[PDB]
């Protein structure tokens, strides 16, 4: 069972396929799995229900696999196509801002962001 | 004649067909055939374009390809089970190698002057031990040189040699007694799984040749 | 290994130094650019 | 003459030594797609053919032995 | 950087692609003033 | 089926062939040489 | 001669040490495939075919070495 | 003499062999105790498993061990 | 006489070596005792009779190196 | 002049026991991309060159080895 | 007689190799210990006599060698 | 003759040190590739660090390689 | 002569076994510090055990190198 | 004469074995260099002038060694 | 005698052998300093005389190998 919960959404709140992708590089879970604590780093996720995938672009959380085969994936928001080009030139206003200053580390997740987006 | 010239012959006779009757006139549509000698070019651009990628990457494609396309071919003629080993003439394949070698260390010489030896100092250390890194870097550079050859020579030679060995052995296994001749057919099959391997190797070490010698010419046109 | 050594080895390399010349000049003249030419016009299909 | 073909004899099996190294290798390229296989459930697809190209390699220095190996015992 | 920081900047981001509600734009905006106090005494007042 | 273009870089193998050339002539003496004891 | 009878004893022992390297080998398979079905315990059905593939993969090394030992032996 | 010499050689040789088949049989081991205290659950699944690795490892040893009677005895 | 007498010295020797083995072999066994029981603080009921189990297996195959040792060194 | 024959045979099989190493670490290589693939599948394409490159380089040391056992056996 | 002392000097010297596989073993049992102990702060009670169990054991092997030597000495 | 055979197996026993060096370069070029897959972005600190480790740990490898020719040709 | 010949190889092939120890030395060390740096806090409790394995692990190749010396007297 | 210079040759070629210690010592080294360094991207300031230190003292075995091997040579 | 100054000869290329394991032991110590520094960023002012400590044990260990050989070696 899979249960992924966002602060203003509930997606998945059993599930076939899950991958996931975390501070590990990148876990799948299917029926039980280790019962894991996991930061979930931003990401691109799938969920698969039966051989149905769906595609997800998720802000980085944490994921648990509980003892009891739930699967707790909270995040703070996301569909993939959704957040699919302006980005692409917010990034080079991020670039500028990697110049200024706390700002610095702002900036370095926008870079990873703008690539991670890329990615897919 | 000789049975090289005939081999090397044949060789070029192998390499025109695949572009003379493979494909049909140039149809867009793409053949069957035409496909493979697609994805050869796909894979051999965006090899080399990552290998000796640069503002010239382009200018040594051709001569990448071709080979890839020479080593690709000799590894499939030199591999049929009554022919004359031209690539098992270890001596063209490692003279091709050295040829390669010398006119990388003659190029890198040419275009970034006695200043090429400070390819040989890789890092900063410590200055009284700068010149030895570069003694003990150049002595593996031109080792470089006898391993490109002797990769895909040892890779030929060992071939030919373990499967003619294991035949001999398994010819004589089933030229004795029928009880040995029944329960025979497991070391044929050792010889079938070992020719099986021995395509498979062959192609795999043509692609290691042109990604090495590409990887040499990195360090030839871009210094560092 | 008599099998691996001729003395022939200088005529051995003057036919393989002759099929290298030619299948450099072969592919970069002929085979190449007409792979190029399916590219380049699949692209011009998709252009138009 | 005798002497030659004892140490022909002996020699064959130095050669043999050389095998061991390679059995360990392939252990190790499957033991690597044991292990991300079980990490990603997912993976498969991709290091599949990656555990196939590094079976062979792993193989292809253990066959160096072997042919020297029967070199030495029938040559 | 507070590891929920971390992964707020990214959230902030994740809302650039210019197809979204206004109510993730909503999301985006926020107002406050974090006045610090000791002892009684007030540290000034300053936006997040 | 076939077209021809020239590919003029050619010229840019000049170190290539020039060490083909020296190897060529080496390996007469070398083959001269094997033919000897 | 007596030199030629010590030597295919002695170089048949000499193979035989090669064969240890193929049994840390089978080992470190199974290793894998234990860990691996402990960290995802669905995993196994995918996994089990890829293990007994490496298994047999690593026992084949061993194989070949032990080949070599009996032909020695008898030879 | 000399041939009755080598057998005793020989047997010594293949001994040897064994080594290795006994730091396999410790690496199978080693990672049952180490899946079973991973899951807390796996253990009815891994058991035949490790009974299975066990087996296939000490195989090896067997062959390694007759090879050194062989030579010994005949 | 003495040559084979001197053989039978040598020989027992030579099969010591095997012994090595076994002793890595029942360290990786503890090792892992040692690792698991860490883990947990609660898998020690369970593990512990795993673990001898896993001692007496990589025991037996230096008693097997033992017994060889000792029929060279008596003959 | 059997002596030196037989030596020159005997040097052959000994030198062959250094291939064992490359073959273990061609797969050590293998090892690290099938692992490191599974870690990260976007990191494939900038590590399948590092991972040839690798490969090779390794394979090297073997080369070097198997060259002395071909001057003693050819030559 | 020479051969035979000598020889039985050879396989002394040579059954010193089976005492190295006992010095890896004694270590990796004491490494694992560290680690463990590291790992949990205060599995250490449990764990300590599993330790000196393990140490024992993994030196006997290293004693079955070192006897061998003394037997051919 | 005795001297002659000498060179030739002492140039045998010399080739082994060569094992060595192979398992240390895998082991260099398997902690790029680890690296390169942990960080995304270590690479251009990295790869300068992997070529110098790469040379050194090689060169053990061609001392093993020089005396061994030093043994057979001299 | 042979007797005294055999003294000195056997000497030679003694100090092989002391290899092993030197290894597990720094194994015992290398966990120590791991230890140390993961908790900073062990340390107090940890540098005891340590220095029992320290020790430990050094006896095995002394027993190796004594053989030596017993061989080397006779 | 021949005995003393032959013995001259084996037991230089015998010192060549412990060389290749010394040489998974630097990649032991390196691999830690390596690692460390993607962990952190920024211990390395500290990090590389230990390493360079490790690499020295690891190559210093080696190198004992290699004097010997000259020693037996030449000497 | 020419057999004993033999024995000195090759009994000393022997005795070097055991300087390998010394430079795997260094290594392992770098490395392990490393990887805790990297660990931790700051446990260093502790564990540099630790790492120190570590290093001179296992090299000593080296250096008893190296004395036994220059025994035989010098005489």
């Amino acid at each position: 069972k899979l249960q992924f919960a966002l602060p203003h959404e509930t997606l998945y709140s059993e599930v076939t396929q899950v991958n996931l992708p975390a501070k590990s590089g990148r876990i799948g879970v299917l029926a039980n799995h280790v019962p894991t604590v996991e930061q979930l780093l931003p990401g691109v996720v799938e969920v698969m229900e039966g051989s149905n995938s769906k595609k997800f672009f998720i802000s980085g959380g944490f994921a648990t696999v509980q003892p009891d085969s739930q699967l707790c994936v909270t995040a703070i928001e996301a569909p993939l196509e959704s957040f699919s080009e302006n980005i692409k030139n917010l990034l080079a206003e991020a670039k500028k801002n990697v110049s200024s200053s706390r700002e610095a580390a702002e900036a370095a997740i926008q870079v990873e962001v703008l690539e991670n987006l890329q990615s897919v | 004649l000789t049975t090289f010239s005939l081999y090397t012959i044949i060789v070029l006779l192998v390499i025109t067909s695949l572009y003379t009757l493979t494909n049909n006139n140039n149809k867009i549509i793409g053949s069957r055939w035409l496909i493979s000698q697609e994805a050869i070019y796909d894979t051999i651009m965006n090899m080399t374009k990552g290998q000796i990628g640069g503002k010239n990457w382009g200018l040594y494609f051709p001569m990448i390809f071709t080979l890839f396309m020479f080593i690709f071919i000799a590894n499939l003629i030199s591999m049929i089970p009554y022919s004359f080993a031209l690539s098992a003439h270890l001596v063209f394949i490692i003279s091709l190698s050295i040829v390669i070698w010398l006119g990388n260390t003659i190029l890198g010489l040419y275009k970034h002057g006695w200043v090429f030896f400070s390819l040989f100092v890789p890092a900063g250390t410590p200055l009284p031990l700068v010149p030895l890194l570069v003694i003990i870097e150049t002595l593996s550079y031109f080792a470089r040189a006898i391993s490109l050859g002797l990769r895909l020579g040892s890779n030929i030679l060992a071939g030919h040699l373990l499967m003619v060995i294991l035949a001999g052995l398994t010819f004589n296994f089933m030229l004795i007694n029928l009880f040995t001749l029944v329960f025979g057919f497991v070391p044929l099959a050792m010889i079938l799984a070992i020719m099986m391997l021995e395509f498979a190797i062959g192609i795999i070490q043509g692609y290691v040749w042109a990604i090495l010698t590409a990887s040499y010419l990195k360090d030839a046109v871009y210094l560092h | 290994m008599p099998q691996l050594v001729p003395f022939y080895f200088m005529n051995q390399l003057t036919y393989g130094f002759l099929l290298m010349i030619t299948l450099l000049i072969l592919f970069s003249q002929f085979f190449l650019p007409m792979i190029l030419r399916l590219y380049v016009s699949r692209l011009f299909i998709s252009k138009l | 003459m005798q002497l030659v073909l004892a140490a022909k004899y002996i020699g064959a099996g130095i050669s043999t030594i050389g095998l061991l190294g390679a059995g360990i290798g392939i252990a190790i390229v499957f033991a690597a797609l044991i292990n991300g296989v079980s990490r990603n459930p997912s993976i498969k697809d991709t290091v599949f053919p990656m555990a196939i190209l590094g079976f062979a390699l792993s193989e292809a220095t253990g066959l160096f032995c072997l042919m020297v190996s029967f070199l030495l015992l029938f040559g | 950087i507070s590891y929920a920081a971390y992964l707020n900047v990214a959230a902030q981001a994740i809302r650039s692609t210019e197809l979204q509600t206004a109510s993730v734009l909503n999301r985006s905006q926020t107002d406050a003033f974090y006045t610090q106090y000791k002892n009684a005494s007030e540290p000034t007042p300053i936006t997040k | 089926m076939l077209k021809r273009f020239p590919t003029p870089i050619l010229k840019v193998y000049w170190p290539f062939f020039v060490a083909g050339a020296a190897v060529y002539y080496g390996m007469s003496k070398a083959a001269d040489l094997s033919s000897n004891t």
